[PDB]
């Protein structure tokens, strides 16, 4: 078998600015197989309204999905977005750039 | 119209963990799902309000039928290959059919099957044959080549119904699939590491997904490394990209949206 | 490869009753059609696959039972006379591939009558061939009528010393009516075989006619005074000459 | 949607005879071809999907796409070609809607006619040997049978003949018997 | 003012069926010619019309007529096609005639071939086949193969086309087309054509190359008898996308 | 009577190409050269009828009616020059007697020669391996496959017009397993530096 | 030989009365026709014998062809020519082209056009050009000069082809066209002398009087050579006489090679 | 528009002898436009058996043809030829002058 670890990207709905209500994604995308599992979080913890795609089918015959909750970004709080999936020892916390 | 495309996946799973369905179909037009079906709903049910509205109970208790008919044989299938392989434990099999019709008028169609993620069969509709990958494959693709009645109607479902399909699943979403939504773009320079200025092309909120970008010096084409960004979704139905280049004399960031071109100059 | 039952049955209204179908050629799509004059075959019910059914263009009256990947039932609730037809049985390979054909069973005749009351064997009659057709064509031609029987249950076979025969021989595709303007008009049925005069000139040359009936069966109870018009066969026979 | 193929035809032996059906669907996934012996089970004839003409021995099946319309032609027509011939497409959601079948009438080749009406007691009467073209009618009331008219063939003579059997309960008697149809002139009554 | 005007520009046949080739021209010319081009000899004259309401044969009428069906218009036909009537035919018209010094002008050309039965006409089998990056990294360039193979008669045309359009610089496509079984008179065809990119262009991911070959074949008159499918005109075509890495 | 000219000619980019046309006719009324680009239609050239040279741009036309013969001069010939040349005499019934056409070939000048067989992409549709011999020198000649299983085309010319940039290219292909670019082209003679890059 | 000749005529005529064709081509070679063309016939047929015999039909087929091409143009040219008149009614156009081979063995050729029987367009094979009478040939002219390989086809044609042709025209015909038929010449009175010739071959004859052995010019009467019906021709030349001096009267007549003098008494 | 009138001249092939079988002539010359109407006569009657060339075509543009018919010339019967032309407002005769 070949198994590919998913790429994940986390970027917001719009160009991101302090104080303003915004959308931040998370992108999950070029894995196999299809078990996994994402969740959003807010300086370290689960964020619970949490909206996502269903899996979805690449041509390539690899998957995707997006996840995403409504934010207000600050200059104090730390978003990351944690992906498990069989190719990863151990849960990968994949940290929001900011829109840098 | 531009490109538009309908197409249809499977996934198979010998023995899935808890939460693994073992067989999961989903529809498409162009980026939008419009149908699913799972071996734990064992329903065909729309994943688009378009079609959800435009197609009768009777459709979609059609087709739930016929799915529950098609997870049978996708499972089977399944197993028969594992067979093949000596292969035991979990693994996939997958399936994608479809068909494009082009800007141009043009179509094309296509009919695939993966095993473990990986090309296992290539239908060729021009030909009448399946491209084999390995010994296995090939076994697959004699029994189904001795079948001349059924790769007729393959090539004709994929020229022809399938086309039509796509145009009457078209109209149904037209006020969705055929709308434009132009990008809004912007440049920004920025010194990084001591002496090297990085620029960024940045676009979002543009519909449909399809975006051309790249730099240009002195209105001639780059020679230099340009990083592209993925076409990503920005939640809203709306899509977002960038290029980048390190400047080392004339900058220009160049978009191409559904006919529309746009130039923006560097300072 | 497709086995179906019962190949005939009378029932009364009200009634109910199962037809059976299996099929041992591994498909995982069957089908139950009612054939009625006049129009084409209508879906009554299908099973794509093992474990799911729906219905057809006509379900109503019926129901079904995929009781495994072999075998697909068809149940009638309460029998009404609409309901009289011929049931076929069917299957293919998969459903939805296009160009797998159909494979059908042989046939279910059901009958649906209000009562039995009407339900009769017929009478068998041979004729011998006129001595005018013997010298005017050297052939010899030998009749054989059915007739007075309700419902239209029969089949008439030729047997000549003991084996049957097939050439030579035409039968009436359809019976006629007897009485055309009754709703439950009696029929008779003929059939004709020909042989060489010299042939129906030996004395040792035994012919006979005999008729299949599907009618009542022993479940079915019986109060009047003739005798149970039951599943029989009726023949007369004629000698050479 | 809709399909039709005419009720009945009619062709003399060793001829050829083509079968129409057009059908009229939303979408399209083949077209078969069935036939049907009297009281038994249609059997496959042939599928056809993309345009032209697939043959398979004495039959071939034809199908255009752009008329929809599919024919199936038999040619060097045999008695045993008599049968009803089913067509049915399958439609855009794989569905198939049948024809109502078309009756195929052959009529042999009598080579020396000799119409002749024929009593036989043990009663009926025989009328025989007339050619192909003679049509027999129904009877004039009850109490007075008239069958259709049936082709005989017998095979260690290399003869077939048409034959209509009468009968009648009531008076009748084979002189007025088949009065009701065309009968040829030389028709002899002994 | 479009000059001389042909139709069709390509045909297949079968021996023994008839044809008429359309010749149209808008120049207000008096004189039309039909011309037969075959290899290794010069263009030989089937018939000719001086002016409009006269015809006369050329060199090679027999079996064909033809028709000045007015000032403008000179068709010609083939009544019953044979195999020695597979050609390229070109219209003609001039001026005047017997004039001396006038030139000629010619229509697009129309490419006949007879066949005495239509089993060994295909479609061709289109392929694309991407840059090597051992190129890439040479020379900063990326050449693209695309492959049109089995094709029966020689009625085609490739194109290429970058983001939805045809594109000719960087394009080289095979004069002649290659027998693939030289030795047999009957061989299918194939042709081989490239387009050469700069590595910039082929490393854009967005963007998108189609090859196409239109195949000019059979239509829906002409019978069709065998098991495969029937080899109608069409478009067969395959596609690459450019690759980042 | 008859009309004779060369079946091909070469010559190279930048040069001269003087192509002949002689005819034995009873009588002359005038001779005519046409150019045909492949697949395409005959146009008008030139017409001479007295004797001597006629210019026309980068082409002239000469005739000699004593010696019953003509040229076709095509001075600092470009890449577009490549196509057939027709020539054709009227003769005293003023119908035209047409040579069989000369196929004029125009080598590029291949201004940094560089050649090299690269092993294309394999596509997931196709059962092919692809080879392509590129940017040699025109003085090369590609050979046909001895290999019945192997395929191989002429030698084409590109010209990628932004950058001013001609190359020379042939393509190989077959689906045998024993198929490998570094022996696709054995049966021409490359150039002793072509480039084969490591595989795998 | 003798100084021959070939030449084609071309006549078109407008508004022709009813059954009169509009268009007519007749071919010569020296007095003889040899060829006829109109547009009711449609057909280019021999009007000499020696020319039927020699030309397969093949030929024949070939230029009826052309000739219908150059009816039709002949009539486009006319209508163009009297609509730049802004002439109605009827009018004619005409054409004539031919070459001369000449005994010495030097040539001629000419091409010619007339409007109404006056000429119109006369070309100059050697300066490469047109002769204009007028404004309206002068804009034809300005036309046909554009055209300048259309000059040199022509120059081509009259001194190459027409004479190759009517050298092989001279040869089928030879038995006619190269024979001798002496005239027959007598004096008679009429108060004038008149000298007569008759039975001659071919046409071209010089006849004249001479007075005490000088040549009188306007004195004497020239009659026209004149077709006598039979192939041959006949001519005379008449001289007035003086009845106050006497004088020796005397006819000369050259013809093909050989000069004859009659001395009246 | 010059138009031209017709030269007309009459004369026998032979020197004519009366008694002896001859040919009359009628030459018509140097008209413009071609259509002209010839008659020979007989005591002014019109001679029906009459030939006539081709129209045929001179050098200057102008046309000419050539009238005949057989005859045998007595010292009583006079013959004529009349010509009829745009160019002429009545026929004219000639007379063949012997
Ligand atoms: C209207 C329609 C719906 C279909 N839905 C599915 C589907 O949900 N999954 C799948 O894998 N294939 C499908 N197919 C292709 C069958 O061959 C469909 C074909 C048609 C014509
Ligand atoms: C053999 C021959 C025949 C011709 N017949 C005619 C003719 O009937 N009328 C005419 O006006 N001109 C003619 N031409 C001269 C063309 O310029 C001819 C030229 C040739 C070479
Ligand atoms: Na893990
Ligand atoms: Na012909």
């Amino acid at each position: 078998m070949i198994q590919r670890t998913p790429k994940i990207q986390v970027y917001s709905r719009h160009p991101a600015e302090n104080g303003k209500s915004n959308f931040l994604n998370c992108y999950v995308s070029g894995f196999h197989p299809s078990d996994i599992e994402v969740d959003l979080l807010k300086n370290g913890e689960r964020i619970e309204k949490v909206e996502h795609s269903d899996l979805s089918f690449s041509k390539d015959w690899s998957f995707y999905l997006l996840y995403y909750t409504e934010f207000t970004p600050t200059e104090k709080d730390e978003y990351a977005c944690r992906v498990n999936h069989v190719t990863l020892s151990q849960p990968k916390i994949v940290k929001w750039d900011r829109d840098m | 119209m531009r490109t538009h495309s309908l197409r249809y996946f499977r996934l198979g799973v010998s023995d899935p963990i808890h939460g693994v369905p073992e067989f999961i179909s989903v529809g498409y037009v162009d980026s939008h799902p419009i149908t699913t079906y799972d071996s734990v709903t064992r329903q065909k049910e729309p994943r688009a309000p378009w079609m959800a509205e435009n197609l009768a109970p009777d459709h979609w208790e059609r087709y739930t039928q016929l799915l529950r008919g098609w997870q049978q044989m996708f499972k089977v299938e399944l197993k028969r290959l594992q067979r093949h392989y000596n292969h035991s434990g979990s693994h996939t099999y997958q399936r994608m059919i479809g068909c494009e019709l082009l800007e141009d008028g043009s179509t094309t169609g296509f009919l695939q099957y993966a095993y473990d993620g990986q090309d296992f069969l290539i239908f060729n509709k021009d030909t009448l044959s399946w491209l084999a990958v390995d010994n296995v494959a090939h076994t697959i693709k004699q029994a189904w080549e001795a079948n001349q009645h059924e790769l007729l109607y393959q090539k004709n479902w994929l020229e022809e119904e399938c086309i039509a399909w796509l145009k009457r699943f078209l109209e149904y979403g037209k006020d969705t699939l055929q709308r434009t939504e132009p990008p809004l773009v912007r440049v920004n320079r920025k010194e990084t590491f001591p002496g090297v200025t990085a620029l960024f092309c940045k676009a979002h909120g543009f519909y449909p997904p399809e975006i051309y970008m790249t730099w240009m010096k002195n209105g001639e084409e780059i020679v230099q490394e340009i990083d592209y960004g993925d076409i990503l979704p920005s939640g809203d139905g709306t899509y977002q990209a960038w290029a980048s280049i390190e400047l080392d004399n004339l900058y220009s960031c160049h978009v191409e949206h559904s006919g529309v071109h746009m130039v923006l100059q560097v300072p | 490869g497709v086995t179906q039952t019962p190949k005939f049955q009378v029932l009364k209204t009200g009634q109910s009753m199962t037809l059976q179908c299996a099929q041992d050629m591994n498909h995982n799509s069957m089908y139950w059609y009612r054939q009625d004059p006049g129009m084409g075959l209508r879906l009554i019910y299908y099973s794509a696959s093992e474990g799911t059914t729906d219905k057809g263009e006509v379900p109503n009256g019926y129901n079904v039972s995929r009781l495994n990947k072999r075998e697909f039932s068809l149940r009638l609730e309460s029998a009404a006379p609409s309901q009289t037809s011929v049931y076929f049985c069917a299957s293919s390979v998969w459903t939805g591939e296009g160009s797998g054909e159909l494979f059908f069973g042989e046939g279910s005749r059901l009958t649906v009558l209000e009562d039995l009351k009407n339900v009769f064997p017929p009478e068998v009659a041979v004729f011998e061939p006129s001595e005018a057709e013997i010298s005017h064509t050297q052939k010899a031609t030998l009749v054989c009528l059915a007739t007075g029987f309700y419902p239209d249950h029969v089949e008439l076979s030729w047997w000549v010393n003991g084996k049957e025969v097939h050439s030579g021989v035409c039968t009436d595709p359809q019976p006629l009516k007897e009485q055309p303007a009754l709703n439950d008009s009696r029929y008779a049925l003929s059939s004709r075989l020909r042989v060489s005069a010299t042939f129906w000139q030996n004395p040792r040359n035994h012919f006979r006619c005999q008729v299949q009936f599907y009618g009542l069966s022993e479940n079915d109870e019986w109060t009047q005074d003739r005798a149970k018009p039951v599943t029989q066969i009726v023949s007369a026979e004629a000698w050479g000459r | 949607q809709n399909i039709d193929q005419p009720t009945e035809m009619t062709a003399t032996e060793g001829a050829i005879v083509q079968i129409n059906c057009t059908y009229q669907t939303s979408g399209f996934n083949g077209l078969f071809w069935y036939q049907q012996h009297a009281g038994e089970a249609p059997t496959f004839l042939s599928y056809n999907v993309l345009d032209g003409l697939e043959e398979k021995g004495r039959f071939s099946s034809f199908l255009s796409r752009s008329k929809g319309y599919s024919y199936l032609l038999l040619k060097e027509l045999q008695m045993k070609d008599s049968a009803s011939y089913l067509c049915a497409v399958k439609d855009s959601n794989y569905q198939l809607i049948w024809g109502a079948g078309t009756k195929l009438i052959i009529k042999p080749d009598i080579q020396n006619p000799d119409p002749a009406v024929y009593q036989l007691r043990d009663s009926v009467c025989l009328f025989t040997d007339f050619d192909s073209q003679t049509n027999v009618s129904q009877s004039k009331d009850s109490d007075v049978y008239i069958t259709d008219k049936c082709v005989l063939d017998m095979r260690s003579m290399d003869f077939k003949s048409n034959s209509a059997v009468a009968w009648s309960n009531k008076d009748f008697a084979c002189a007025n018997a088949f009065n009701n149809s065309i009968i040829p002139e030389d028709t002899f009554f002994p």
